[PDB]
């Protein structure tokens, strides 16, 4: 047993607490409780041993960037989140959020993540973001910005579906480890 | 489906799980079990078609395991070591939450309209047993308000808070990562402000006159969140006896809305204190 | 050899389903196939079991294994045999597209066969050589259902329908068939036999 930091940002446009709290409910797909409290946290093992978790939920309002860097300190890993249907999302973390990260902390393995994933492909919404001239950006350009931080891994994935999510969280904690 | 076994065709069963598997490593493991692996998306009720039809259709899911009785230790301040072998074992009642939207779905407030209907479940034979599952021996469910799961909520977290400061009060090396978990996520409900918004969903007199013979559950949540609030002061405390140096702004925010919320409950919400 | 031809090639599909049959016994007894650049010590070797279910693949990252394939948990045991959109191969594959730190070199050009699923995940793998990289390629196209792209499958086709109506010939030594089918004798009308039936 053991327990692990592992901050977690992102704008509130995207909803990366409900990833989290399915995740850790081990709930059905769309079928999550929502609670009243963050920071959530959990207590599984990807490889040998069982390890405690925690999950800092941190709201993604650029105000509070006076507060969360003051979670920041000994953290094991960071998770940075965005969504792969809001091309804001994307200026957001390669402009204000990477940035940050990587000035507050930049000595900790780091991985990024897609939201949506089914979203990305869904025909409704990229054809909303095209006549709203967004875009729907896809895996490659991701990929392209972790090789830019050099981030340990990126992943992409869909909440309603939950699809490479319990793995998404198995290279999480294997980060550390 | 009809495809099942006889023992198997439309049966619900429940499985004790390894120690942690997640919902989908055992589901997979059961789908390397059989073939025509289909899984449903309609996890809680069933299928009338394949009540009756060929082609196997099964779903699957966790449940929670219902406290034992903890015989003649129902007052007695024994240690966790009891507590968490009954947590686990010679378990029989399984429930599952439900969530539901029951009402009017406001934005700004997802509890306007939770209500549960937990289904819970009986077996025949107590977990663990001479099988590593049993089928359901009788299905039941429930229904719940928002003031009701708003009550079980606080009132969980809230012993939640009391046995992690009992874990770490016994022990003293014992990481204060999980204190910064509560204290932070009780300390704002940031995203959705959960105490405001029980104030003005129930404590308001639009539910006490949505709900007038039913606010003596709002009286529900005042005395139980009264009772929380020293509970967070023993929060307070050990998270004090294990303050650090990245803690002092977190612990000066934690005691500023910590004493900001006694005065809030004190007054504001009029509650009285012990 | 006109009508011989003709009932040869016309009893095609039991020779073409044991040969399938065949492929699949191969692919769940299957190999550690190759992954790309496995060279400052990655396992390169990986077993990769087709379930006798036919329908989950055990594939993934295990170890330099001689033996080969190993029954247990792979990394990843299921690969949706449903969903597979086809296998390229050569060129058409993005990993033999690569030109980076995975640039797989010229002497791998048939050996490269990337499984599509997901629309944005690939399955860059390599065979040891090129007639199990067309045994695998014919398995999968028999998950697939349909024609066979192994040499060697044509050449067994071939040979074991050669063989079958060689034996075939055997009542009909010192015969000859017309060409055109010898004139089927009139039945009369009547169905009444007057010998009894059975």
């Amino acid at each position: 047993m053991q327990a692990i930091k592992c901050v977690v940002v992102g704008d509130g446009a995207v909803a990366k607490t409900c990833l989290l709290i399915s995740y850790t409910t081990n709930a059905f797909p769309g079928e999550y409780i929502p609670t009243v409290f963050d920071n959530y946290s959990a207590n599984v093992m990807v490889d040998g041993k069982p390890v405690n978790l925690g999950l800092w939920d941190t709201a993604g309002q650029e105000d509070y960037d006076r507060l969360r860097p003051l979670s920041y300190p000994q953290t094991d890993v960071f998770l940075i989140c965005f969504s792969l249907v809001s091309p804001a999302s994307f200026e957001n973390v390669r402009a204000k959020w990477y940035p940050e990260v990587r000035h507050h902390c930049p000595n900790t393995p780091i991985i990024l993540v897609g939201t949506k994933l089914d979203l990305r492909d869904d025909k409704d919404t990229i054809e909303k973001l095209k006549e709203k001239k967004l875009t729907p950006i896809t895996y490659p350009q991701g990929l392209a910005m972790a090789k830019e931080i050099g981030a340990v891994k990126y992943l992409e994935c869909s909440a309603l579906t939950q699809r490479g999510l319990k793995t998404v969280f198995d290279e999480a904690i294997r980060a550390v480890l | 489906g009809q495809g099942f076994p006889s023992f198997l065709r439309n049966k619900i069963f429940i499985y004790r799980g390894k120690e942690y598997e997640r919902r989908e490593d055992f589901s997979l493991r059961l789908l390397t079990q059989f073939p025509n692996a289909e899984k449903m998306t309609s996890t809680t009720p069933p299928g009338e078609d394949i009540k009756s039809s060929p082609k196997q259709y099964m779903q699957c899911f966790t449940v929670k395991p219902v406290m034992s009785l903890p015989p003649s230790y129902k007052d007695k301040p024994v240690p966790e070591q009891i507590l968490n072998y009954y947590r686990a074992n010679e378990v029989q009642q399984f429930r599952y939450s439900r969530p539901f939207r029951k009402g009017e779905k406001d934005p700004d407030n997802e509890f306007a309209t939770m209500w549960i209907e937990r289904t819970t479940y009986t077996t025949a034979y107590t977990f663990p047993g001479i099988l590593k599952w049993f089928e359901v021996k009788q299905i039941s469910t429930e229904e719940i308000s928002p003031l009701e799961n708003a009550i079980e909520t606080m009132e969980l977290t809230n012993e939640r808070i009391s046995n992690c400061v009992q874990q770490h009060a016994w022990d003293r090396s014992l990481s204060v990562h999980p204190l910064s978990m509560l204290l932070s996520g009780i300390v704002d409900p940031a995203v959705m402000g959960g105490f405001s918004n029980y104030e003005k969903a129930f404590f308001t007199e639009k539910y006490l006159q949505e709900h007038p013979e039913d606010q003596e559950k709002v009286e529900l949540l005042k005395r139980l969140i009264a009772l929380q609030m020293p509970l967070l002061t023993e929060g307070i405390r050990i998270h004090g006896e294990k303050l650090t140096e990245q803690l002092k702004p977190l612990h000066e925010r934690l005691s500023s809305c910590f004493r900001e919320l006694k005065e809030k409950v004190e007054k504001h919400y009029g509650v009285i204190t012990l | 050899s006109r009508p011989i031809l003709e009932l040869k090639e016309k009893i095609q599909p039991e020779i073409l389903e044991l040969i399938k049959q065949q492929r699949l016994n191969r692919l769940v007894e299957g190999t550690c196939f190759r992954k790309l650049n496995a060279r400052r010590r990655q396992d390169k070797f990986w077993y990769c079991r087709l379930s006798p279910n036919h329908k989950v693949l055990h594939y993934g990252d295990l170890e330099e294994s001689p033996q080969g394939e190993v029954p247990h948990d792979s990394l990843q045991d299921k690969l949706p045999v449903a969903d597979i959109k086809a296998v390229v191969t050569g060129k058409d594959c993005p990993h033999m597209k690569e030109k980076g730190a995975l640039k797989q070199n010229k002497e791998v050009l048939e050996l490269a066969f990337s499984i599509l699923y997901d629309s944005n995940c690939q399955l860059n793998f390599i065979a040891p050589d090129k007639h199990e990289y067309c045994i695998w390629t014919d398995g999968l196209n028999a998950l697939l259902g349909k024609d066979m792209m192994s040499d060697l499958t044509r050449n067994d086709l071939d040979t074991l329908l050669s063989m079958e109506i060689k034996l075939r010939l055997l009542d009909l030594e010192n015969i000859q068939i017309p060409d055109a089918p010898p004139p089927i004798p009139k039945e009369p009308s009547n169905y009444d036999f007057v010998y009894d039936c059975n």
